């Protein structure tokens, strides 16, 4: 299908049956090409390099759309040298730290070389140019990200399989900084890959260690960098590219009774990094003890039911039990999901949420008014907000907390049935996916799917895209778009595992043009460019931002910060009309007021006056149909233990010696040796 | 390259004149140019009243 | 809009003069042969100043027209009343900030 | 549907904790509700009602009644005037004692300079950062309403409210009738009193400028309880039940209250019309009352009479609720829910958008008149001394069709001359012209344009209020606030 | 100096205000005109005698304006004469 | 300072109460005695008001009249006075302030500016004021003055008007009539107020 | 998306262009600040006009030419593209002298 006149187009396919109508959604850009890079890296001098070129997505070769090219096809190198003769250069811009880095001259082929230090700090980058166009078309910029490589296990032979149990939805488990790496557990295998499942490779078990009807019964599965941990049968396994060993109580957990585990979902690289400390990077939980496994997979148990039980004023003798415990976006906080039955000898279960604080080693009770059947399973996530914000679901409903814990409820059809297994043909949900954007897609293993928008109650339920008989997944691209995974055995090995691109934001327009919702601002600006703001005593931050939105309705900008208040906030504000729209900007300033001068306890007031908090931007009334992402960022004070004094003229090592020996004596306030 | 802005001086022009003042009339100004050049654009404006 | 834009003579480099009329005491307001003449007069010396500035010792001042009106200046005022009563010449008041 | 969408608000129940109150609880002395909010610490308010409840917060949580700890013996608990003084202390008028309360603390203390009954505790609150006007919301006054002056006893303190003494009665010698209030006029650096002689009533001044002096007498039906416009700009709101008054002035003139209807507009009396006003919010600029016919009523307030509309029909009368205004430009119904399983009272709240509110076609207001107002004469306050003399600026863009009149005008233009120039510079984008207002302040008495009548004395100080406001500006120019200052002389 | 403000649609490259100068023997006039961004003009007049000896009237006309403007025709008057308030004063330093 | 903003509506009403002449335009006269005016401000009421006044008195803002000529530009302030017993803003000027001069010659009329404010000038107000004592015409007896019911009778004879300018100070022309030749007389009517 | 604004550089090794934009969404206003620089290369000292090196840079709206008509009085022009030469050498009106 082709056109070129802009608007919206109703498609439908006539057939026999009854097929739904598609509105599809044209504009007309002056953005049209694209760049494309190839990395690659050398260990000697700890470097990257990569290569760029342009190319048009409507006349490239097959290889270049699925990003497995090495040499550019004729199109690309054509128009490559034509943009270079305009005088079109690429340049890397990381992102974290502001530095950029130029190329070189075109080569014999079309092809920009760009050498790149390996960071591991900061990891996000973006690839821009200057604004020259070509024929009334732009090219558009590319954000990426890279890191060193990670090694995906091999396979020895005589090895075997690890499978879910049979009939069960297969699952699957990413990294939470760098996607593109993950590992899916089936009924029939375990792949794990190093790409978006375009190369896979399986992982097998050493013969003896389990027996084969333990290798069908995997439960959960979690990947790292350094290994891979496997929850078989309630015991956690660890396989690396060397052994499999057991976890056992010489590494601090139970055997038999554990139920889960669970890692970090934002990716807070710089400041864990800058941290000098480590911490945990994972946390099991055994239904009646909670474990937090740090680095090289070793943990002491963080907390037994008895002392939260002692902490909630509980009339002791309670069945008080834990389900889930999540990472939320605060580094250094936990939560955890407390069942709390009430002299029992019912069916119905109160569900609390208690937070754990590591920074103060502190707990605290939350407001939760949830009750729930005995059968139901719970699993809740947090959401990219500063305030926490959870979304839960029990295999038929799916429950929200909103605006720090105010606005509680489940989540609903428009017709308000509530249940989603009623519109689903009877089936249970199977995968919740959030983003950094907001927006929660929900799956069922009937394959249909439902959408959901953060600090929004209301439910949208999609077109049907998929078969009911299909195995798939949904995860994430190199970018942060939906692709779905079908999987199916009795193929021929290269198409076991195809994977398909969603476009959700046209399906989410075609319902809101059947529907008809609107988002009541023009635009929302700031100049948040980063996550991670750190300041010293002498220094403040100065945070701009602005609505524009229709005539009068009356609006603003929500500022919301948690955590501990170390500061003050200056907000000013300037409110301008025309040409019927209102502009509201606001300039808002954080700094500290405190003298530390001829006072007593210098070190105290200086511990008193430190730490980190968070803050986030929002505007005042907000719907579907809002394509903006709410700035989330942290503030910490504090030294970083890496900013320090020299005098000129010195250095560690540029002057070569030996040892030295002397006598120093009658000089001082007897004889010294030194 | 060289720029020169002058101002046009009224002049009578000499024949049998019957009124008394004014008769034919035109606009002088002096032709200049000088050595290295072959080509001189001309710009004519009024002077706003 | 094309706006905060370079001025055009100083990034085109050209030099400018000027050079208006000697004004005339008719009544009418009308010039003859003989004052067309003074103003031919005028502006060749001035193109002819300008093409002899080629000199490569420095005078402490610019406009080479600087050298022309100095001795001269000391007594403007007393041309002006010649002028402006009719006592001056043909009724021609050569001023000297014009060329 | 259209103006509020309830929401409430409950914390601190999630498991079975006991609290339970102690003591005799505190209820208001009237019928109607009210919503007293402290200046610039504005998250600490006081909702009086048939039960009382201090927050902190904006009303968020959930908040036990006030109660009195019966260490001391107050009688019958009521309330009959409230007044927040500079600090964590508030202060209670409790059965004709006046009590101090510190909200971070639990500390009740007894006001012990009164000693005749009093009724009611007024005075003025500055909120500006320093040590001038701290020292300016230390003079209080505590009067009993409805009584006869020629007996009665007014009494005054200057240390903020540890101690009060008694006032002389020789000012107030020959002033006849019931007083309805003694009040600090800031704005003109006066002591106001209102008297009541007759079924009108009138305002009597007492400092040498326009001393032994009049107003022009207004009607004065029953009791009437009196606001401040909270910036010293003179502006004050005098209700009751059955009537409604607004002084532009500093009580000189004391008028009614317009109301708008298919752009013609009629004088109101709430009497003449049959309806009864049961709360009323005011905040620096704007007016907005309930009255207990499920009805809710805007206005702006501002020199050249105030502009009062009726806002759209929603439900939000109940019995408990009283309004107040959350911000500029949005007001905010709140109503306390009991809970007798918790022995705690939750709160719903309605959030009135009113820019929005007033965009209906069934109004059809027309729009702002004026594009842009800006200048940063409002961060701070002023000082001026003798021979000495200050400038400060303003930025005005108009609408692309109308033209408006700007206007400056001055507290206490006794001890303040000024001398505004408006010149026009560029233009926008657009092609809206942008108008620059410069004004030049010093001493009224060296501007030379005052008659010995008027410009009452040089060598004592004072304090005045400078406005820039737009003379025609419609309704709906909600957010396009004018802009004040405070200069001391 | 004057400045000229469009309501409507002006006249971009031709200047909207036209100026006659009834005695042109008596008096020398120069004029500067130029456009702005918005379209608005702003035109200067220099005005001065040319020898020892009348008076004259300069008119600036709106020759695109309407005939329902209140004000189209600026006509000012211009005397080579000394005012009435040019008089020389001596000081004489006693007070 | 625009000349076609637009002025549509007249705020002030000042009178000099010895000569009365069409409310709608303001028309000053001169003499040896001091220029002695009140005014007030115009509203939807026509009436003078004491709440009006009373509002603008307090906040410093008084009237302001400026006299113009064809060469000459003066202000002259009211003084600011206690509402509490006036009813509309006075003021009186001597005549030394305006014109020193008291001889008979050709005087130009002047154009008066009535505002709430000078630079901020925000209520615009329009009209004249004349000299008496030196203007050329008026110290003249033109002739016998006819009383009324002596220029009735005149009206089925008329037969043409015309008028004149006494072009320095317009407002004092003479109407005068072409008449048949079936009645005989002069005949010149007079007015001062335009 | 909507509305862009394009540089275009002949012989890009001697011009560096740089664009800077602001948007203000209320007025209907965007601006954009074009910086053109030289690099330092693509010339050798001469005399005046010996070696002077003629460039240019086309500066254009994405979509605008041909479809832009400003019409004035007397006439429309074509709007949204211009070309700008650009001379690299020494340029002429500069002397040593003799103070
Ligand atoms: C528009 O409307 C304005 C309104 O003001 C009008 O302005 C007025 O124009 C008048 C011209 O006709 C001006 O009159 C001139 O006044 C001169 C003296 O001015 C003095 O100024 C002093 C400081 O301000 C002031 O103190 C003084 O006060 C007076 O002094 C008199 C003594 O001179 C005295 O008698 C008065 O009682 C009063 O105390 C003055 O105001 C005069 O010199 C001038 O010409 C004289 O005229 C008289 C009588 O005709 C004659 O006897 C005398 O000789 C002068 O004639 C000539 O004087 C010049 C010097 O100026 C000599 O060189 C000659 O040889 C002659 O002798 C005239 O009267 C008036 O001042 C002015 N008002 C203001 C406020 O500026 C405009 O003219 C109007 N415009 C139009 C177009 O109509
Ligand atoms: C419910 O919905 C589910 C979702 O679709 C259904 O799952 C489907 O099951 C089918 C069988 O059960 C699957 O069909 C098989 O597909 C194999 C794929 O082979 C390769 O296919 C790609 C692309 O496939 C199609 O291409 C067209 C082209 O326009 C697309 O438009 C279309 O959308 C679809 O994607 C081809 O491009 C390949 O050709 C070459 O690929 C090379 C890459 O390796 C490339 O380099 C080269 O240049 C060529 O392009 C392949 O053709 C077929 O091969 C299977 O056919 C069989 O193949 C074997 C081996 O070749 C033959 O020996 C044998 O004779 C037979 O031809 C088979 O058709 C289907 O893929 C799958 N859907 C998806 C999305 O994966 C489910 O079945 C549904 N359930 C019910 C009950 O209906
Ligand atoms: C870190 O070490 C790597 C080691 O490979 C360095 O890569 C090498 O860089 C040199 C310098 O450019 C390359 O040599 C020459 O490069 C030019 C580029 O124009 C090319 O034209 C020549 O033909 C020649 O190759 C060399 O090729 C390259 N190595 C490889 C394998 O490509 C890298 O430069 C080092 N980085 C830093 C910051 O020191
Ligand atoms: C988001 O909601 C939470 C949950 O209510 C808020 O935490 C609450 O914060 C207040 C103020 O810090 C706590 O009040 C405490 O009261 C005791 C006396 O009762 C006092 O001694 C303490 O000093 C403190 O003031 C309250 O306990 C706490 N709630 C819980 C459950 O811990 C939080 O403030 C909310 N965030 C925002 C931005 O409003
Ligand atoms: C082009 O360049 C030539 C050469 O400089 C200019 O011609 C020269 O003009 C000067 C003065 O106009 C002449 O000097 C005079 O020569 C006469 C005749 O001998 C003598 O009587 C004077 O005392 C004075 O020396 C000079 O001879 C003449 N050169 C030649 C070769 O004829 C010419 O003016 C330049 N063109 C323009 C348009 O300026
Ligand atoms: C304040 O003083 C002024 C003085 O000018 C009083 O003005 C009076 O005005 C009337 C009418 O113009 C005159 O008849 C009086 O003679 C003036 N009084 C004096 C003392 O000259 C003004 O009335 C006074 N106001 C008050 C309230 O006393
Ligand atoms: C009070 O007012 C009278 C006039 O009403 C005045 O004479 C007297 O001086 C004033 N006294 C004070 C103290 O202001
Ligand atoms: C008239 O002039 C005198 C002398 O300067 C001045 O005192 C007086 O105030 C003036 N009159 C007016 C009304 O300004």
């Amino acid at each position: 299908l082709h056109c070129k006149r802009a608007g919206i187009h109703t498609i439908k396919p006539i057939a026999g049956n009854q097929e739904v109508e598609r509105h599809l959604t044209v504009d007309n850009s002056y953005i049209c090409y694209l760049w494309y890079f190839t990395v690659v890296d050398v260990y000697y001098n700890l470097s990257q390099i990569v290569t760029i070129w342009v190319y048009d997505p409507e006349s490239a070769s097959t290889e270049e759309l699925i990003w497995t090219a090495k040499k550019p096809s004729l199109s690309s190198r054509v128009l490559t040298k034509q943009m270079n003769t305009l005088g079109q250069r690429p340049f890397i811009f990381t992102v974290e730290k502001r530095l950029t880095y130029h190329p070189g001259p075109l080569t014999s082929e079309g092809t920009w070389v760009i050498h790149l230090p390996m960071s591991s700090d900061d990891i996000a980058k973006v690839i821009r140019g200057n604004k020259v166009a070509f024929q009334d078309c732009f090219i558009a910029n590319l954000y990426f990200m890279l890191t060193y490589p990670m090694t995906i296990i091999s396979e020895p032979p005589g090895y075997e399989p690890l499978t879910v149990p049979p009939g069960s939805p297969l699952m699957l488990s990413w990294d939470t900084c760098i996607s593109t790496f993950a590992l899916l557990a089936t009924d029939q295998e375990t792949f794990q890959t190093n790409d978006s499942f375009q190369t896979w490779t399986r992982v097998r078990a050493p013969p003896g260690i389990l027996s084969d009807a333990q290798r069908h019964s995997l439960r959960d599965v979690i990947i790292f960098d350094q290994g891979t941990l496997f929850l078989v049968d309630g015991t956690v396994y660890l396989r690396t590219e060397d052994e499999f060993t057991k976890l056992d109580e010489s590494r601090g957990i139970s055997e038999t009774g554990i139920l889960g585990f669970s890692k970090r979902r934002w990716c807070q690289i710089r400041y864990l990094y800058k941290l000098a400390s480590k911490k945990s990077i994972l946390i099991a939980w055994s239904k009646t003890t909670v474990y937090a496994g740090y680095a090289t997979f070793r943990f002491v148990t963080l907390t037994d039911t008895a002392k939260l039980k002692d902490f909630l004023k509980l009339p002791q003798t309670d069945t008080l039990e834990v389900m889930s415990v999540e990472y939320l976006w605060h580094p250094l906080e936990a939560a955890v999901l407390l069942s709390h039955c009430s002299v029992c000898t019912t069916n119905t279960r109160n569900i609390r949420i208690v937070i754990y604080s590591a920074i103060f080693q502190t707990w605290t009770l939350q407001d939760f008014e949830l009750q729930l059947p005995k059968e139901a399973i719970l699993e809740f996530r947090f959401l990219y907000s500063a305030m926490p914000d959870i979304i839960m679901w029990d295999q038929h409903h799916v429950y929200y907390s909103y605006k720090n814990f105010t606005v509680v409820g489940t989540i609903s059809t428009p017709s308000g049935e509530t249940n989603l297994s009623s519109l689903s043909q009877g089936s249970k949900i199977h995968q919740v996916l959030t983003d950094r954007i907001g927006n929660v897609v929900v799956k069922m293993e009937n394959n249909v799917m439902f959408y959901i928008k953060a600090d929004i109650t209301e439910a949208v339920i999609l077109h049907t895209w998929v078969n009911t008989t299909a195995k798939t997944v949904v995860l994430f691209d190199k970018s942060f778009e939906v692709c779905i995974l079908y999987y199916n055995e009795n193929l021929d090995e290269k198409y076991q595992l195809q994977t398909q691109p969603y476009p959700l934001i046209l399906e989410l327009q075609s319902i809101n043009k059947d529907l008809g919702d609107w988002c009541p601002y023009l635009a929302f600006q700031h100049n948040i460019h980063s996550q991670f703001y750190h300041m010293d005593k002498g220094e403040s931050l100065t945070i701009w931002s602005q609505i524009v939105y229709p005539e009068n309705r009356g609006l603003y900008i929500v500022v919301e910060h948690y955590g501990s208040s170390v500061m003050t906030w200056t907000q000013n504000l300037e409110y301008e009309i025309a040409s019927g729209f209102c502009t509201k900007t606001m300039i808002t300033r954080f700094f500290q007021t405190t003298n530390y001068e001829l006072v007593d306890n210098y070190y105290q007031l200086q511990k008193e006056n430190t730490g980190l908090m968070l803050l986030q931007f929002r505007p005042s009334e907000f719907s579907r149909t809002c394509l903006t992402a709410k700035p989330v960022f942290e503030i910490d004070v504090g030294c970083d233990s890496s900013k320090y004094i020299m005098v000129r003229g010195f250095n560690k090592s540029r002057c070569q010696r030996r040892d030295f020996s002397y006598v120093i004596d009658k000089e001082l306030l007897d004889n010294l040796k030194v | 390259n060289v720029q020169i802005l002058m101002e046009a001086a009224p002049m009578r022009s000499t024949g049998y004149c019957p009124a008394e003042a004014m008769c034919v009339l035109n606009w002088y100004t002096p032709m200049p140019f000088k050595n290295g050049s072959v080509v001189s654009s001309v710009d004519i404006y009024t002077n706003g009243i | 809009h094309l706006i905060d834009v370079p001025k055009k003579h100083h990034a085109s480099r050209t030099e400018s003069y000027v050079a208006l009329p000697p004004l005339v005491s008719e009544s009418l307001g009308f010039h003859n042969n003989n004052t067309l003449a003074v103003y031919q007069g005028l502006v060749y010396y001035l193109l002819w100043l300008h093409s002899k500035y080629d000199k490569p010792y420095a005078d402490p001042v610019h406009d080479p027209t600087w050298r022309w009106w100095q001795h001269k200046t000391k007594d403007k005022d007393y041309f002006f009343y010649l002028f402006s009563n009719r006592l001056a010449a043909e009724g021609i008041y050569i001023n000297m900030n014009a060329y | 549907h259209t103006l509020c969408r309830v929401h409430t608000v409950r914390t601190g129940k999630v498991f079975k904790s006991n609290i339970q109150l102690q003591g005799d609880p505190l209820f208001y002395a009237f019928p109607n509700t009210f919503v007293l909010k402290n200046v610039c610490k504005a998250d600490i308010s006081v909702y009086l009602g048939q039960k009382v409840f201090l927050t902190i917060d904006n009303f968020e949580s959930s908040l036990l009644p006030l109660t009195v700890p019966k260490s001391l013996a107050v009688g019958v608990p009521s309330i009959t005037s409230a007044h927040f003084v500079s600090g964590s202390l508030v202060l209670f008028v409790i059965s004709g004692k006046g009590y101090s309360y510190d909200y971070y603390e639990n500390t009740w203390r007894k006001l012990e300079g009164i000693s005749e009954p009093v009724s009611h505790i007024s005075g003025d609150v500055c909120c500006f950062k320093g040590s001038f006007c701290l020292e300016l919301s230390n003079n209080l006054f505590a009067y009993l309403r409805g009584g006869q002056i020629p007996g009665t006893n007014i009494y005054f303190s200057d240390n903020g409210g540890f101690s009060f003494q008694l006032m002389n009665t020789d000012k107030l010698s020959h002033l006849t009738g019931t007083l309805g209030g003694i009040f600090h006029l800031h704005s003109m650096s006066q002591v106001g009193v209102l008297m009541v002689e007759n079924n009108l009533g009138t305002f009597h001044y007492m400092e040498y400028p326009l001393n032994h002096s009049m107003g022009i007498a207004f009607s004065y039906k029953n009791l009437l309880e009196v606001i401040m416009k909270p910036y010293q700009r003179g502006f004050m709101v005098l209700w009751n039940q059955k009537s409604i008054l607004v002084s532009s002035n500093s009580g000189q003139i004391v008028e009614h209250v317009r109301l708008i209807d298919q752009k013609i507009f009629t004088d109101l009396d709430v009497e003449h019309a049959n309806i009864n006003i049961y709360s009323v919010a005011s905040n620096a600029y704007e007016l907005a009352f309930l009255v207990a016919e499920d009805h809710l009523y805007y206005g702006s307030q501002s020199y050249m009479g105030t502009y009062v509309i009726k806002l759209p029909h929603q439900p939000l009368w109940s019995t408990h609720t009283s309004i107040y205004f959350e911000d500029i430009g949005i007001l905010q119904v709140l109503t306390p829910v009991a809970d007798p399983h918790f022995a705690a009272y939750d709160f719903d709240k309605c959030t009135v958008n009113v820019q929005s509110s007033l965009m209906d076609e069934k109004l059809a207001l027309q729009p702002c008149n004026v594009e842009l107002l800006e200048s940063t004469m409002i961060n701070t306050m002023f000082t001026i001394d003798m021979n000495s003399k200050l400038k400060l600026s303003a930025l005005m863009i108009p609408r692309k069709g109308e033209n408006p009149t700007p206007l400056v005008m001055v507290s206490n233009p006794h001890a303040l001359g000024f001398k505004a120039n408006l010149n026009e510079f560029g233009n926008t984008f657009d092609g809206n012209s942008k108008y620059k207002l410069d004004i030049e302040l010093k001493q009224q008495h060296h501007w030379g344009n005052s008659d010995f009548n008027f410009t009452a004395s040089i060598k004592r100080h004072a304090i005045s209020s400078v406005t820039v406001d737009i003379a025609d500006k419609t309704l709906s120019c909600v957010d396009l606030k004018p802009l004040s200052t405070l200069i001391s002389v | 100096q004057f400045k000229i403000i469009p309501k409507a649609m002006s006249t971009f490259p031709i200047p909207p205000v036209s100026m006659v100068v009834g005695n042109p023997g008596l008096v020398e006039v120069k004029t500067q005109g130029v456009f702005d961004l918005n379209e608005n003009y702003y035109l200067d007049i220099h005005v001065s005698g040319r020898f020892f000896q009348g008076s004259t009237s300069i008119a600036l006309v709106l020759w695109e304006g309407s005939s329902k403007c209140y004000a189209i025709t600026l006509l000012p008057t211009i005397k080579s004469s000394c005012s009435y308030l040019r008089t020389m004063h001596h000081t004489p330093g006693r007070h | 300072v625009i000349h076609n903003k637009g002025k549509e509506r007249t705020y002030f009403s000042c009178s000099g109460e010895g000569i009365l002449t069409g409310l709608h335009t303001i028309k000053l006269f001169l003499t040896m005695d001091n220029l002695k005016v009140r005014c007030f401000f115009r509203n939807e009421n026509q009436s003078p008001s004491k709440e009006i006044l009373g509002l603008f008195t307090s906040g410093g803002l008084a009237p302001n009249m400026i006299i113009t000529n064809s060469t000459f530009y003066g202000g002259y302030y009211f003084k600011l006075t206690p509402f509490s017993n006036r009813l509309e803003w006075l003021i009186d000027i001597p005549r030394q302030n305006i014109t020193v001069n008291t001889d008979i010659a050709a005087v130009e009329q002047w154009m008066i500016k009535i505002t709430m404010h000078e630079g901020l000038n925000i209520y615009d107000t329009e009209g004249t004021l004349l000299d008496l004592v030196r203007e050329p015409i008026l110290q003249w007896n033109l002739g016998r003055v006819l009383t009324e019911m002596e220029v009735r009778d005149l009206y089925p004879e008329v037969n043409d008007i015309k008028v004149t300018k006494s072009p320095c100070a317009n407002d004092v022309a003479l109407i005068g009539f072409m008449m048949k030749p079936s009645s005989n007389g002069v005949f010149i009517g007079k007015t001062i107020s335009g | 998306k909507k509305l862009a604004i394009a540089v275009t550089i002949a012989d890009p090794e001697c011009l560096s262009v740089t664009v800077t934009q602001d948007v203000l969404l209320n007025r209907n206003a965007v601006i954009n600040k074009i910086k053109v620089i030289d690099k330092k290369r693509c010339s050798e000292q001469g005399m005046i006009g010996r070696n002077i090196k003629k460039t240019s840079m086309m500066l254009k709206v994405l979509g605008a030419p041909g479809n832009c008509i400003q019409r004035t009085y007397l006439g429309g022009i074509i709007q949204g593209f211009k070309v700008v030469p650009i001379f690299i050498g020494c340029p002429p009106g500069k002397r040593l002298a003799f103070d």
